[PDB]
Parts: structure tokens; sequence; C-alpha cells
């Protein structure tokens, strides 16, 4: 239904070990499709999804130039922020940026995004109006002044409402057999005694795509949010994801527990119980 | 300022002794991005282990998937050894085919 | 497709 495109940039300084490394990766929903690493033997934008391979040489050269140029700009930016915070030239720091567009279930731009962080803390972000900024502190205020003077917001709005959506729609069509295919989770419940009067019920969700999913345990129809151990959704390595939720229950009360699964690929929500 | 990595060791497909599979070590929620990850077989570092391209989550924490082909058995023991600036010493996480 | 270089404005 809904879709998004995001580029994630990571620029990391490393005093004494060369110039800052710049890495960029591009995603359509939960599928990465391109990468660029300034540390590669030969820095170039490279395909990471089959459907992007059909793009011509001009695409790959244009992208490589963009990322090569960003490599230099982000190095300047790291020097600038080091200064804004009166930091030593001896520490390592990181600037991260993520931007992209969200489309609704009809193909129209739902909203745009452009956020930056410094050493893992929000630094500056383009507001939802795509015309104003929110700076985290007086340092970010300096960056804001620069960007307004350079009309950066206008450049982002043009991109987000234009090129971003146009190319996302192109990718969705070229890779429709995968990007527009939701794979439902294969589910089951396992039972692991932990003592004579308690056992662990673990609800599994495997092989699903996209990553968005909801796993919950109910006791007599009541959600066990506080007593449920939910691991982070993890990649299987074949594009799909895995996840599980576990709850320790009193031996003999297993049937009072039900696992509920919600995922875009399921013809209908699932309700499972342990089956001895 | 710094966030320690969450670590999960698991297989791509359901574990079946004698059947080729993929051993995964997914590290996430960490910051900064520098991190050392080795997959172990009975304590010995496995050679030729690949990893995903560096990316991060909405909260800015990084995540990476390290993986390699392997064939589970009854005796062989597998694990993931992770070191990060947030860790005093490398953390060892053993593979449990039920996790 | 990524954001064009444009004016290459540093932070």
């Amino acid at each position: 239904g809904s879709h998004s495109m995001r580029y994630f940039y990571t620029a990391m300084s490393r005093p004494g070990r060369g110039e800052p490394r710049f890495i960029a990766v591009g995603y359509v929903d939960d599928t990465q499709f391109v990468r660029f690493d300034s540390d590669a033997a030969s820095p170039r934008t490279e395909p990471r999804a089959p459907w992007i391979e059909q793009e011509g040489p001009e695409y790959w050269d244009r992208n490589t130039q963009i990322f090569k140029t960003n490599t230099q700009t982000y190095r300047e930016s790291l020097r600038n922020l080091r200064g804004y915070y009166n930091q030593s030239e001896a520490g390592s720091h990181i600037i991260q940026r993520m931007y992209g567009c969200d489309l609704g279930p009809d193909g129209r731009l739902l909203r745009g995004h452009d956020q930056s962080a410094y050493d893992g803390k929000d630094y500056i972000a383009l507001n939802e109006d795509l015309s104003s900024w929110t700076a985290a502190d007086t340092a970010a205020q300096i960056t804001q002044r620069k960007w307004e003077a350079a009309r950066v917001a206008e450049q982002l709005r043009a991109y987000l409402e234009g090129l971003c959506v146009e190319w996302l729609r192109r990718y969705l069509e070229n890779g429709k057999e995968t990007l527009q295919r939701a794979d439902p989770p294969k589910t089951h419940v396992t039972h692991h005694p932990v003592s004579d009067h308690e056992a662990t019920l673990r609800c599994w969700a495997l092989g699903f795509y996209p990553a968005e999913i909801t796993l919950t345990w109910q006791r007599d129809g009541e959600d066990q949010t506080q007593d449920t151990e939910l691991v982070e959704t993890r990649p299987a390595g074949d594009r799909t994801f895995q996840k599980w939720a576990a709850v320790v229950v009193p031996s003999g009360e297993e049937q009072r527990y039900t696992c509920h699964v919600q995922h875009e690929g399921l013809p209908k929500p699932l309700t499972l119980r342990w089956e001895p | 300022i710094q966030r320690t990595p969450k670590i999960q060791v698991y297989s791509r497909h359901p574990a079946e002794n004698g059947k080729s599979n993929f051993l995964n070590c997914y590290v996430s929620g960490f910051h900064p991005s520098d991190i050392e990850v080795d997959l172990l077989k009975n304590g010995e570092r496995i050679e030729k282990v690949e990893h995903s391209d560096l990316s991060f989550s909405k909260d800015w924490s990084f995540y990476l998937l390290y993986y390699t082909e392997f064939t589970p058995t009854e005796k062989d023991e597998y694990a993931c050894r992770v070191n990060h600036v947030t860790l005093s010493q490398p953390k060892i996480v053993k593979w449990d085919r039920d996790m | 497709e990524p954001l064009p270089q444009g004016q290459l404005t540093a932070y």
C-alpha cells in the first residue's frame, strides 16, 4: 500500500586515521538498493537490489559524482560542527542524515523528511511544511542561518515533491514483483518448560516482508504488554525478517494464552495458541 | 553519548543438522558505528564472514548484519563475539536454535 | 535518486 524512499548518510571523523569516511545507502521501504563508501578501493555508487541494475551508465555516474561531492562537503561540515561546539581536534565525531519521501496508497506525496544528527543527537530537521527548520541548539542555529541564506529548504521541497516521488514511483514499477509483494509471516508457537509450575510460550513470525508487524500475547483476552518479551525484528538475509514474542505462563494455563499476529501480507489477522 | 549494541545470533532458515544454512549475528541500537564482530565455531573465528552496508534506525542507532554459510550439527557450537567502545571486554553470545 | 548537489552547502 504505502511506500517510501530514504537515503541514509553517515559521515565519521577519525583524527590520525585519514579523512572522514562518508557512507550513503538508499532504501525503498525495507529494501536497500544502492550504496557508496568513500573508503572503497574505487569509490563508486553500487547496486544492492536486482531491479536497480537496469539503470544506465549515466545514472551510476551521476550518483557517484553526487556522493563524491558530498564526501567533501560533509568533511567540511564535520570541521564546522567541531567548531560550533568548541570541541578538540582529537576526538571522533559523526554527522548522520536521513531524508526521503512517503507516498500514500495512491501514489501521491504524503510527506517529506530531512533530518540530521550529530553524535547521535538530533541536530536540525526540515519541518513538515518543507519550508522551515527546527534547530536543536545554538550550534544548529548557525547551520539554520546558513541554509536559509542558501535557500536549502526550497531545494529540498523541490526534490521531495519532484525527483524523489518520480524516482520512487519508477523503482516501485521496475521492482514491483518484490517491492509491491507482501510476504506473510510463517507462524507457530513453541513451548519450553522453565520449572515445574512455569513454561515459556514463544510465538514466532518468520519469512515476512516488509518488516512492519505486530506480535502480541493475550491472557484471557487481555494484552500482556508488561510481561511479554519482544525481540527486535531482525533480517534473515534473504530480504525477509523474523520476530518472536515470549511469555512465561503457569503450567496448565497454556490454553488461556493466545498470540496475535498482524501483517500486511496476511489475508486476515492470525490468532494462535500452543498445540501440544 | 554512547549506546551499547543489542546482539542476536540466529539462523536464516530453521536449524536442521547436516543441512547447509546461514548463521547470522545482528547487532543494533549502538553508537558510535565502529564495532568488531566475529562469528565463532567451537571458539575459533570463522574466516570469510560478510556484513551489510552501514545504516541506522529512526533513533540514529546503527545496525549491521554479519553472516556466513554453515551447517549445524549436534556437537558443533556457534557464537558471536562483539566488541564496542561501550564494552569493557568482547561480549560472547552463543547461538541457541530456539532463539 | 538522491538529492542533487545543488549549491553544496555545508553545515
